[PDB]
RNA sequence: CAGCCUAGGUAUUGAUACCGAAGCUGUUGCCUGGGAGAAGUUCCUGGCAGCAGAGGCUGAAUGUGCUUUAACGAACGCUCG
């Protein structure tokens, strides 16, 4: 169940990579860091989602 | 990013071994970039990562780190897929003041450099001596 | 060129088949002359286009196009419309000086006309087959 | 379609002159196959040529060209050759889908033919006179 | 070799069955001539490639090529057009240096087809059996 | 398809020779039955393989490999036994999917069959006159 | 130009011998017909090569070349059939500008036939003697 | 190869007209016999050229060249000097290996005599037809 | 270098829409695979990058990058009549 739980977390990620949104991306960044990340300047797509 | 082949030359003892680094991308996490060697098998491409960081909260002072991989690629080993055998570690790391000068850095850069074409270190890393 | 409805003989692989092409009139907008095959569907009608364009400026470039078209659909099962599954082009396209005479005119016709019914084009076409 | 000697007659008004027409062989690069009247200078030579491309990518669309050029000069005064001032053209397009089969396909090229003898395309482009 | 009608008899299982395979336009891209299916959908769904490709920097060594392909196609209960389900298809080369003698090109083409009639390869072949 | 004694009768020019392969044995390490005519210089002797490649996880496809190798003797005034001066191979791979089908398997057996014996390949691989 | 058995006449130094050329075919690759003395052994074969090039874009003038290779058996008292040991080469290529004529041309043709049979060309191959 | 007067005669698509070609001065720098028409100033005009290329480092392995050169000119309706609007030309370039021997380059000499002489020369040249 | 275009490629229900490379051709090297004769090598099959084989029209540099490199009105050379 939790594999299943991860996964169903990359879904939702990569449904964000496709439909195509930068910040909106960042639901999933905030679910690890275990804090509030700020940006820097102005990412990309893939760029947030290879190693993000 | 970091995308620029280099082509390396004079490696080896010999001197006459040539080898060439393609990117193969760059991970936007930590500054990493990342090449290797034309090829499609591990042990025969040698990996080639470089790190470069900027302060932010946990330390105050840059990090430069270079990470090389030479696995050995064995031909004879059962069949037509070469594996890896010595697994060969190259770890580099740096530690650079926020006041500090492309200067400097390149004074390390090349005091680094030439310690390491001198036969200083070539005792020390390949027939594995101490300082007698 | 007064339009009419057209009745092409002898055509097909036998040279049997007769097509009745009525006339659809003229675009305004292109000036492009229309003729169509009676049937019940107007989707499934073989259709003509001929167009005469007028010459432009300062090159004159005398054209005239003629497209044919025709369809060929397959009501699949449980639709109540006889899609257009199928559709075959062919566009002819003839290109005269300002000072070209009927002469060549027809000739080229006629022999496009020759062409089409010699058995190069025959097989050119029919069997696709690529001619060397 | 193996390439011969083209032999056409019954063309013109008249229906009377008579085109001999040689094969000029095949281009490797188009893969265009090419005939030519014979005649004393090859730049006065009436060509035509067949084209026969192969199925594309995802839509496969079958198609066949075929372009008949006819020249025709006038040796100007104290002009020692004889420069072409005048140039036919026809160019031919058939699109056909790779379901297409050969019935549909000579029932294209007989539409096409004898569309090229009935009245209609006869004063459309023997005259230039638009359709209406 | 010349390029015209095939028709193989006693073909398949039981040896009973006929193929006609038309010729096609000999391929200018890479000079390999081409046949099939009597037709009409069959002539571009049914093949026959034949090849021979001279001696070369690469070839040496004249090189013969045949490839034959069938592909099985099916209708649904509701579609029209077939849409391949399947595909068959097998390659056959015959590489002979430039001192080979044609008795012994046909003693090997006699070989080969005396071996595919052999029990031994229709039981590996038609039923998919490693000989043991 | 248990190896043994493969007689092909009648093959070659005028159809009239006979070979026997005897039976040697399969390499197990590649899964190759091999099958050589009589004899007892290993480099004088006409040889056939015949290996069956079940669809592996990163082909998913069926693959039947048939070789023939046929050695020249040139064999010398004395001075020692011949030396090989001339091979003749052949190579036939046949491929099919999981739900491939005995007939149509047999089927593309029996086509290649007998198109080797067709007049077309006759002289394509006898004479090596390119199909035209 | 339709290829045939060329039957050339009285040859060589006293003029007694006769060559056959039986049409071999034409490499599309770069449009070249090919005929080939009868034999067996392709490599032990006078053959003739004949290429018309069409007025390139880039070239703009009609070529025509003519290449010849003679070989020479050089046939050894047993132990194998005979080797290539010399090669007679022989490459003649016209040229032409579009509006060349064909009087000039058959011209420029006769011109070097009648010079090939003339005394000093006589003298200057068949003796190698310098032109002096 | 002495240089001196030639009457070269039957020459042309009637084999009827005659040229006589006087000689020159060896070019040194090169090596090369030339001949000129009868004159007067078509000796500025119409060449032929001879060249005997005799074994080196790169030849080995003789090379006789034979270049025609023919420039056609007119005379523009005013002007007085004629000048050049057409250039034929074509060159010969026999490769004779150093073991060669006369009766094969005599041989040789007359097969490309004649071929020339021959059909299908005379229409690939005269009329530009490819071989098909 | 920049732009302009097209001749072609394209698709399209015809009409209309993208690009100018297209496209294929061959060749240089990188070249792995899969299969395997069994090879002192020949065969089956495959990809990557580069080169040569579409075209012209207009303007900019005459060693290279760019930021005051400018605008107005007369005279001069200097083309014409």
């Amino acid at each position: 169940k939790y594999l299943g739980l991860l996964l169903r977390r990359l879904r939702e990620g990569y449904r964000a990579v496709k439909r195509g949104d930068l910040r909106a991306l960042r639901r999933v960044i905030q679910s690890y860091h275990n804090g509030k990340w700020k940006p820097a300047t102005a990412g990309n797509l893939w760029l947030e989602f290879r190693y993000g | 990013a970091k995308l620029e082949t280099v082509t390396l030359g004079n490696i080896g003892k010999d001197g006459k071994q040539t080898l060439v680094l393609n990117p193969r991308g760059v991970n936007p996490t930590n500054g990493v970039a990342s090449l290797s060697q034309a090829g499609a098998v591990p042990a025969l491409e040698k990996r080639v990562t470089v790190s470069v960081s900027q302060p932010s909260r946990n330390r105050k002072n840059y990090k430069v780190q270079v990470k090389i991989q030479n696995p050995t690629a064995c031909t004879a080993n059962g069949s037509c897929d070469p594996s890896v055998t010595r697994q060969a570690y190259a770890d580099v790391t740096f530690s650079f003041t926020q006041y500090s000068t492309d200067e400097e850095r390149a004074f390390v850069r090349t005091e680094l450099a030439a310690l390491l074409a001198s036969p200083l270190l070539i005792d020390a890393i390949d027939q594995l001596n101490p300082a007698y």
